[PDB]
Order: structure tokens, then sequence, then C-alpha cells
């Protein structure tokens, strides 16, 4: 009939579980059930990714223990929550996060099991700050090839969405397959004390340690000098006839601000005795 | 017994998720969770924790409940899904301990004979790092009293571990890289003048505390001896350095050497290319 | 004259806005600096094989042995010259 | 004819000195964009390499 | 000024009269002989596009309408203007009883039309039982709206030059985007006003690719084709009542209670109580929004309480997008209201649900609770400012550039560079660069110049809100 458009929110203590999960089992791939609340039609959120055991020989939809099941989401509620599961999540550390044979098992298992039942697909060596390498979808059964293929009643924010059209061949998987929205979203109980941590913790970490110095003087005067030479080669080949001279290289670079950086900091240092010391 | 500790932001957050977790109920006080390790030198490391449920009531502070049972099957858990870890001690979230906190470390200092507990703050403002370490050992007393089980400052920090902060600095996305050359020096300087000052004017107001009032453990040990590790500068009026003013002009001597002539090179830097380009522009404009 | 030469020396500033259209050419400068260091995940896209071409094929089709490898007829883009196969 | 004039120019004037203020500013933060992007490129070689050589 | 009276000019004198920004010798300049009202009334023009405050532009012009009653003729041109500026109920009621008295018929006409399209939705609505508790006839004939906007229909349709070769040139398009609501939005635009239905008739499944806009687009270009069309819209959607449709699941029902709003769009009849109660009695939240829309774009001034009773109690929490249209609904009946009750009930609201579209709807809503202001939230907007990502400071930015629509203050633009290139979030930078269209629409030959840098930026963000500025 008509669907609005979805969302996954993330906690990020899924996305620093994921990580950690597919560092710690490195060589191989994992499987996992994921964890959080149903909350609407146009979003749906992980609070919680959990330890899911491993297998040796195959992973399957019999990593799923039943019996691990039960004393593991009986054991969460009584802990703090029993919340709902929101879907699952796996690793392929092997190759570039696309879609294996056994998540097209275990889909129609997890949409018997859930509503939605979202895949998450990474690869846990990609970077150290920057790559969001998780990877969403939601497969579109095949009883519906009479009508159009993916709706998405505005398809506005979908193609808002549709930004890189990523991943060529999962694009080639583009048969009943879509990635999805996912948001890094604020934790305001959470935000500003992540920040006071990162922050305060490695700005001097006690912000009173450090206000090397005497060697970097020679290190210094190698790394500028032994480049300044060849920076001022240059003007011997400059010449007139605008075009019919061919080598622009700008030559100020690192003789500017590492000088800057390093000599400012180093006569701050020279500054460390007036200042500590009365 | 304990050198250090290599903490990680995930177990943090795994104490923030349970905050969370007990705000929306009736909170009578704080959280005690479990705190898992990897022990492998006198350093210590984490990876990972959960919490325990837990209440107290205020009459005689030994009312307070665990489940050991549970405790010890989701360790049972965690340690077949990952034999790395084991328990290493717990945490509470209200940043003042009491004295309830020795009965819970010696009454989980069974399992594993050490528990360092984790002071931290779910509202942090002021504090430096938010880790903490105690330790449970004895020095019994001067007076060797009966059994003076005292926790024991050990020392702390953030732990670091590679791609862990892909999720982190991705999310906070806030952070100006690489300030060196602008008012990082000077931050420093605010909050290490002053708030490590204020350190030492409420160690003076402490003081203060040994003028009217500190009678209890006045402390004649410690705190004159690591006073006068201090007091390697007596640094009086007269200002006593007439054998160092020479040494200052040392420490000046290097640097203004290379400000003098590296910055002259630099005006040399600037003024070819400047020059050339600008009367380029301004005469080849039109 | 008040005003009446007020404005004329205000008139003077336009000289003032030369410097002002100098310093828009400044930010414009480096603008494409970092359009161009910013797409520089270009150089970060995944590589490439060079081969060895036999001879076409029908239906706009040809064929590569690649490095080490056997052949594999492989097909044509767009942006691309089959007269110069 | 003159009391036009300077209410055209004097507000042309305050104007240009509002984004003559700006665009300092803006110069200022490209170039933290900038060094946000030096260490992006920086981060390219860290812990692999895999030698060849150029053909 | 008597070197002026010797030299015996008047602008020089009327330079000098500013120079004192006081009504001393500003009061002697219209005291002179021989001088003519054409220069001294492009005076009001002079100083109507260049006095910063309010404080005394107005009563510049206050004083020029007290010498213009000094004129002979009875002018009409002077209260015309500070009517509409200095915003008077009792001086239109007292023009009126000079009607009573002059016994004219032109001169209840050409006033009451220039207050009529150019005055404020609230303000003749509001003063026209001061002006009616002949002359009084003739103003319930051109006051009420039973004409204007019905011979604005006649011009529509009888104004008819346009072109359908390019409506097959897109009729021939066959995939699934929803273009195919783009057609409708083309032939709609392109054909307001007319009443002439022959764009609903030339399909059967061009128009059953049934999603959410499919049945709200497809009923609601209707309604845009029928602008105006005062009475005949129950009789024409006869067929197309809420229970008459059967829709796909609520938009081939809620687009019909849309068309009505878009027909007695700010011309409201029984579209109050009508309106709002086949929205209080309508199933849930999901069909009530276009109804809602209208609702708040024909309640400007009318004092609707229930706008501002059921809409958060219907939300209970939040909505799908209708609390957006609850925003929305309540913006446009507290138009610039400061609305003291929904400052509290909605900014002290939109905090503690979690989704994006009722808090960016509820941010559009504060957005458009205040209007005009200029000096009169900018604390409040600054205090949005220091909120959270993505909310309340695209929503300050939104609400100054409703604030200070039609003035050159220079205090939304420092905020506005600011957020709009130092912030990190990108959708709040494509808002802040969009406000400049917004605030700059009286003078618009300032922006292209300085936006056209903006037109090189990192982003498609700044691009695109720079493409978009100077349109
Ligand atoms: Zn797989």
């Amino acid at each position: 009939a008509v669907d609005t458009a979805e969302q996954v929110y993330i906690s990020s203590l899924a996305l620093l579980k994921m990580l950690k999960h597919g560092r710690a089992g490195v060589p191989m791939e994992v499987m996992g059930l994921m964890l959080g609340e149903f909350v609407d039609d146009y979003t749906v959120r992980v609070i919680d990714v959990f330890a899911m055991p491993q297998s040796g020989t195959g992973v399957s939809v019999e990593a799923v223990d039943p019996v691990f099941q039960a004393k593991m989401l009986d054991m969460l509620k009584q802990t703090g929550r029993p919340e709902m599961v929101v879907g699952w999540y796996h690793s392929h550390p092997g190759f570039g996060c696309w879609l294996s044979g056994v998540d097209i098992n275990t889909q129609q298992s997890f949409e018997a099991l859930s509503e939605r039942a979202v895949a998450v697909v990474v690869d846990p060596i990609q970077s150290v700050k920057g790559k969001v390498v998780i990877d969403a979808f939601r497969l579109i059964n095949a009883n519906m090839m009479v009508l159009g293929h993916e709706p998405r009643q505005t398809t506005s924010n979908l193609g808002h969405l549709n930004k890189p059209s990523i991943q060529a061949l999962i694009h080639g998987l583009n048969r009943h397959y879509y990635s999805i929205t996912i948001n890094y979203r604020k934790n305001e109980l959470e935000q500003k004390m992540l920040l006071n941590l990162h922050k305060k913790s490695w700005m001097e970490g006690l912000t009173l340690q450090d206000y090397v110095v005497k060697e970097m003087l020679e290190l210094a005067k190698n790394y500028n000098k032994a480049v300044e030479e060849e920076d001022k080669m240059t003007p011997e080949q400059l010449a007139i006839k605008n075009v019919g001279k061919q080598d622009p290289k700008r030559h100020l670079e690192e003789h500017v601000d590492v000088l800057m950086t390093s000599n400012i900091v180093q006569c701050l240092a020279a500054m460390l005795d007036t200042v500590v010391f009365k | 017994a304990v050198q250090k500790v290599v903490v990680h932001p995930l177990v943090l957050l795994s104490v923030v998720d349970h905050f969370n977790r007990i705000g929306k109920v009736g909170n009578q006080k704080r959280v005690v969770g479990v705190l898992l390790g990897s022990w492998q030198k006198k350093v210590l490391d984490v990876s990972n924790s959960f919490a325990v449920p837990f209440d107290e009531d205020d009459k005689d502070d030994s009312v307070w409940f665990l489940d050991h049972d549970y405790l010890e099957n989701m360790y049972g858990m965690f340690k077949k899904v990952n034999a790395r870890e084991r328990i290493v001690g717990w945490y509470h979230t209200g940043p003042k301990l009491h004295k309830n906190d020795i009965a819970i470390n010696e009454l989980m200092k069974r399992y594993c004979p050490n528990s360092v507990l984790v002071i931290i703050d779910v509202k942090p403002k002021d504090l430096g790092l938010p880790t903490e370490a105690y330790i449970s050992v004895e020095e019994v007393h001067d007076d060797g009293t009966p059994t003076s089980k005292t926790f024991e400052h050990v020392t702390s920090e953030i732990g670091a571990e590679e791609a862990e902060e892909v999720g982190v600095e991705h999310l906070l996305r806030d952070i100006k890289d690489t300030t060196v050359g602008t008012l990082s020096q000077r931050i420093t300087n605010q909050v290490h003048g002053l708030k490590g000052l204020n350190s030492k004017l409420l160690d003076i107001r402490s003081y203060l505390e040994k003028v009217a009032t500190g009678k209890l453990p006045i402390n004649h040990q410690i705190i004159y001896q690591l006073q006068d590790v201090f007091n390697l500068l007596p640094d009086v009026s007269l200002q006593e350095f007439v054998k160092a003013f020479y040494l200052k002009t040392n420490d000046q001597m290097v640097v203004v050497y290379l400000a003098s002539l590296i910055r002259s090179v630099v005006a040399l830097h600037n003024l070819i290319n400047n020059k050339i380009a600008n009367r380029d522009a301004e005469k080849k404009e039109g | 004259y008040l005003s009446k030469i007020e404005e004329l020396q205000l008139i003077v500033n336009d000289k003032s806005q030369n410097l002002r259209r100098l310093q828009a050419q400044r930010n414009e400068l480096n603008a494409k600096v970092r359009l161009l260091r910013e797409e520089l995940q270009l150089l970060q896209e995944q590589g490439s094989y060079v081969g060895e071409v036999v001879r076409a094929m029908d239906k706009k089709k040809v064929l590569v042995k690649v490095h080490p490898e056997g052949k594999f007829v492989v097909d044509v883009d767009k942006n691309i010259d089959i007269n110069d196969v | 004819d003159l009391y036009s004039r300077y209410k055209k120019l004097q507000q042309e004037l305050e104007f240009l000195e509002v984004q003559e203020e700006y665009i300092k500013d803006e110069q200022k933060n490209l170039k933290k964009e900038f060094l946000h992007a030096q260490e992006e490129v920086k981060r390219i070689q860290s812990i692999p390499l895999v030698i060849g050589q150029f053909l | 000024f008597q070197r002026c009276l010797d030299d015996h000019k008047y602008k020089q004198a009327i330079g000098i009269a500013l120079e004192t920004r006081r009504l001393d010798v500003f009061e002697k300049t219209i005291l002179e002989s021989n001088d003519v009202p054409g220069m001294l009334a492009y005076s009001l023009k002079l100083c109507m596009s260049l006095m910063q405050n309010k404080q005394f532009r107005n009563k510049v012009l206050r004083v020029l309408v007290k010498i213009y009653m000094n004129l002979e003729k009875p002018d009409f041109i002077n209260v015309c203007q500070c009517l509409i500026f200095l915003d008077d109920p009792q001086a239109v009621s007292d023009i009126l009883e000079k009607l009573v008295k002059e016994d004219n018929l032109l001169m209840a006409y050409q006033i009451c039309f220039d207050l009529y399209e150019s005055a404020s939705q609230q303000f003749l609505s509001s003063v026209i039982q001061n002006l009616r508790t002949d002359q009084t006839l003739k103003m319930i004939k051109i006051l009420s709206g039973e004409m204007a906007i019905e011979l604005h229909l006649q011009f529509l349709i009888r104004n008819n030059n346009t072109d359908l070769m390019i409506l097959k040139n897109t009729k021939d398009a066959v995939r699934n985007s929803v273009c195919h609501t783009a057609t409708v939005i083309a032939n709609s635009f392109m054909h307001c006003g007319t009443t002439s239905d022959q764009f609903l008739r030339d399909n059967l499944e061009w128009l059953a690719r049934a999603t959410n806009w499919a049945k709200f687009t497809a009923t609601a270009s209707l309604g845009v084709i029928h602008k105006g069309h005062e009475k005949e819209a129950l009789q024409l959607m006869a067929t197309y009542l809420p229970k008459d449709t059967s829709p796909g699941s609520a938009y081939q029902e809620g687009g019909g209670l849309y068309a009505l709003g878009l027909i007695h769009a700010n011309h409201g009849g029984d579209i109050i109580d009508y309106l709002l109660n086949q929205l209080k009695n309508a199933s849930n939240d999901i069909v009530r929004h276009g109804g809602s829309l209208g609702l708040g774009l024909a309640a400007m001034g009318t004092a609707r309480q229930d706008v501002y009773d059921l809409l958060k109690t219907n939300l209970y929490q939040d909505d799908a997008v209708t609390g957006e249209a609850a925003g929305l609904a309540l913006g446009l009946v507290m138009l610039g209201s400061k609305n003291a009750q929904a400052i509290e009930d909605m900014v002290g609201y939109a905090q503690e649900t979690q989704h994006e579209k009722i808090l960016r709807g509820l941010a559009v809503g504060i957005a458009l609770v205040m209007y005009g202001r200029m000096e009169e939230a900018d604390a409040l907007i600054e205090s949005l400012c220091r909120d959270k990502d993505p909310i309340l400071r695209r929503s300050g930015m939104y609400t100054v550039a409703m604030a200070y629509c039609g003035s050159g203050n220079n205090k939304a633009i420092r905020r506005l560079l600011h957020v709009a290139v130092s912030d990190v979030n990108d959708d709040v930078r494509r808002a802040a660069v969009e406000s400049l269209g917004f605030i700059l629409f009286r003078t618009p030959e300032q922006c292209p110049s300085v936006v056209s840098l903006l037109s090189e930026s990192y982003n498609p963000h700044v691009r695109y809100g720079a493409a978009m500025a100077l349109g």
C-alpha cells in the first residue's frame, strides 16, 4: 500500500562492539544477533550489540543456539531491560562486504523472527577514525514481482540516501536489495561526556603535565635546510615568456609552518621555567 | 601488585548504558557492576564488562545485594566466547566512595584475589580522567591497628587500542586536529595554572583542616616528605637563581638563534613569490 | 557643503572595496584546492589489469590475456575505440 | 540631489565591511578543513606497504 | 535653513531637515510655501527606504500624514500608507466616519482595495467590526471577500494562454519515479484558477500508481486548479468527500480536505467549524493533514482555540507527519504572534521526543509563529543556537529568516554566516544560506555578488543553497 521512509538509529556501543568483535575474531567471519527497540515504521534503533557464540565449521542459521538464546536474553531481562531484538549482525573480513549465501539462507528465518530483520555487514580491516563500514539491507520478496520494486512513498530522502550508488557488486545485487539510512545519532547523556573523556584525557592527560625539546633542534634544522636548498634551486630556472617555461611548484611548504610550530612551541618551552618557576 | 591500567572507553560506555537502564527506574543510590579485565603484566587492561543489579538501604551499610549466580553465568558466557577476558574488579558511578565499598571489595575478592574498583562520573565536568584505581593492602599502621584495611590509590589512565576510535572521532566530528601553533598551549596554561594551583590551594585548605581540625590521621609520614620532594625548591624572595640566569640565557640562546636566522629566511621565503606573482597579477591583469 | 563633501570622501572608500574584492579572490583561492584535495578518493579507487589483446570479435567483444593468465573474452566500454583494437 | 547619494553608498560601505570581516574567518576555516584533508592524505600509509617496482 | 530658504532649495533643506533627525526643521520644510506634494510624497518614499529604527521613521510618517491632513485636498494616500505601516485601527474607522459624512462612491473604493489586498490578514478582518458596529453596505460588499478572488478566478479562466505539447512530451514518460506526480505539478501550476477540469480525464493507470502522494497529489492538483472557486466545492467534489472515495490508505480522502483548504485559502466561510469537525470526526491523525494545513491557512486571526487545544493532545508524544502539520497550523493561526502560550507549549516540547519529522516540523512551526519581529526574538534564537545538532539551530536560522523579512538588518547575517560555514552539520548550513533570500527580498540586488563565492563550497549542501539563494 504505502511505506514511510525508514531509518536505522544506532547507539554506537553497537559499532564499537562490532569493531571489537571483528577485531577479536579477525581472521574469521562471525555471526550475531542485534538487539534494540522497534520504535515505529520510519525509524528503528539498535541499542545493544551482544556477543554471539562461535561456530567453526560453517557460519549458519544454526549458530543461533536456542538454549543460548534463552540464557542470554533472560539474563538480559534481569539486566536493565527486556528489550526486543531488531535484527542481526555478522562479518566478512575477507572481502568488500557484500551478501553471502548464508545471509539469504537465514533471511527468511530472521524475517520470520523479526518484522524488518535488517542485516549488518562489516569488514574489520578498514581505518582508524573515518570509515562507516557497516552495511544494512532489506530483502524484498520475489512475490511482489508484479508490483513495482522499492516504491518508498516519497523517494526524496531515499534519493538523499542514493547519494554515492555505493558498492558496485551490491548494486549488481540490486535484485531485491537496497541499503538503508544509518545516522550516528546523539546521546546527550553520553556525547558531551565522551567528548570530556576524549579531549580532557588527551590534552596533557591531567592537563598539567608537559606545560624532545633539545635534539629536535638538530632534527628540525636537518629537515629544514636539506629541503631548503632544493627549494631555492628553481629561481635558476625562472624566466620570462610566460607559458614557454613549464615547472611551477611551490617551495615554502613545511618551512613556514613546521618552523612556526617548532620554534614557537620550543620558545614557550624556554618559557616553561618562568611559568612554572615563579 | 598493580602497576597501572590501560582502560578503553568502550567499557565506560558499557557503564553508561546501564546508567541509562537505571535512570528510568527508582534509583536509590548508584550502580554496582562487574569489571572484567585482561591482566597480562603488573599493568592492567580491560576490554569489556557487564553489570549486576544492586540496592542498598542506609541503616548500617551492610544491606547490599548482588547475584553471584547471574555473575558467574554471564562470566561463563563471555569467558567461552572470549577466553582472553576474566574478572578484575567492579565499578561505581557515584564519584565519592563510602564505607560499604570495602565490604563490596572483599566480598568479590574471593573469585580472583584482586578486585580493583572504577570510580566514574556520568556527569563529569571538573575532574581530569574518570578512570581511577584502588587496591586493598595494609601498611598496617604506625600504631599497628587491628587490620586497617585500606584502599590504596593505584595510578590510572585512559587506555589506547588501534582502530577503536573509528566510531569515536567520526561521531564527535568537532575535533580540530593538530592545533600546534595556536592556543592549545594557553588552554593548558589556564587549566594547569588555575586548576593545579586550586588543587594546591585546596591542599592548603586541607592544611587549614589540619589547623582547626585534623587530629584524625594528621599524617606526618607522607605529607611533608613528598612536600619535601616539592621543597627541593624553597622559592623565597631574592629568588636565589643567580646561578640560573645564565642557564636561562642558555635556554633562550639556541631558540632565538633559530628564530633570527630562520625567520629571516622566512621573510626571504615570502618576498620572492609575493613580489613576482604580485606584479605579474598587477600589470598583466590588463 | 557639509555632506556635499562627506559623501565624496566616502566615494573614496570604493578604493577600500578593491581590497575587499581582493579578499574575495583570496577566499576563492584555496576553494578549488580544497575541492581538489577532498576529491582524492579518485586515487583511492581500486586498481586495474594490464593485458594482451589478440584481436577482437563480433557483437562488440574483445579478448585479453592478462599478465600470467589465460584468455578472457571481456566487454567493451563506451568511451573507447573498437577501431583501435 | 545629494541626500540620496550617501544613503546608497554608506549602506554599500557597511555591507562591504560586513562581508570583508566575514571572508577573513572564511579563509581561516578553510585551512582547518585543509588540515583535515592533510591528515586524510597522511593516513594512506601507516600499517601496511606492499613493495613493487615501477615499470 | 534660512540659507536653504534664500537658496530656495528644497532637497538640501530636507537633507538638513533629516540631519537633525528631528521634527523641528523637518516640520519647517513642510511649513514652507509652494511645497509641491509630489516632491513631498516621494519624500515619503525616500524616508521609507532609508530610516533604520522604527523609533521615529513611523513618527516621520505620521507627522507627514498630519501635514497632508493640513493639505486642503482630503488626502487618502497618506492614510493609505500609514494605515498599513503604523497600522491604525481607529484611523480607518475615522476616515470611514468621514465617508459617512462625505457620501461619495469613489471615497470607499480604492483605499479599501489597497488595505483589502495589501494589509494583514488579521488586520482588516479584525477592524471590520469596528468599522461596521450606502457606504455601510459598500464596505460589506468590497471588504468581505465576495468579489475579488472571484473576479480573479474569472481573470484566470478567461486569461488562458497555455500549451499541451509539453504535457504530451512528459505524458509519454513510463518509469516508476514519482515524476508522474510532477506531471500534475506542472498541469496544476500552469493551470491555476481555471476550474475547467481537462486533466483528471486522460488516464486510467497514469493516475493509479497508488502510493501516498499518488492519491494525495491526484486529489490535490485539482484543488490547485480550483484556486478560488468559493461556492461549488461540495457539489463538485460530491464524489470526493472523505467517505465517498475509498482511498488506498488515507490520502484520496486527505487531499480532498486539502483541496477544500486550497479553495478556501485566506477566505473562509464554514471552513473553521466544517473543517474542524470533519477532522474531529476523522478516524486518525493519518488523515487530518491537509485539512489542518488549510485550517491554519484560512484561520489566520480567527482566534481558533481547538487548533491549540486538540493538536498537542492529538499527537500526545508525536505523529507521522501531521505533527509537522500541527506546528504549521498553530504557526499560521499565530503568525508573528509571539504565542507565549505556544512558545512554552512548542519549544519546551520539541526536545523530549526523538524523531526527525516531528522535530523538523515543530522547527518549521516555531519558525512560522515568529515573523517580522526585528528585535523581538533574538535571545530565544541564540537559545535555540545553544541546543543540540540538527533541530533548534536550524529552526533559529529559519526563525531569524522570518523575523527579519523586509529589512537589511546586519544582526542576522552575523550568526547566519557563522553557522553557515563554521558548522559541521551540513543541512543547517544549507538552511543558513537559504535564509538570505528570506531576509533580502526588498533590496534583492545585494546577494549574487557575494553568494557567487558561496557557490564554490566543498559540499553540495552550501552549493545547493547558493543555487537556491540567487533564485
Ligand atoms: Zn557470509
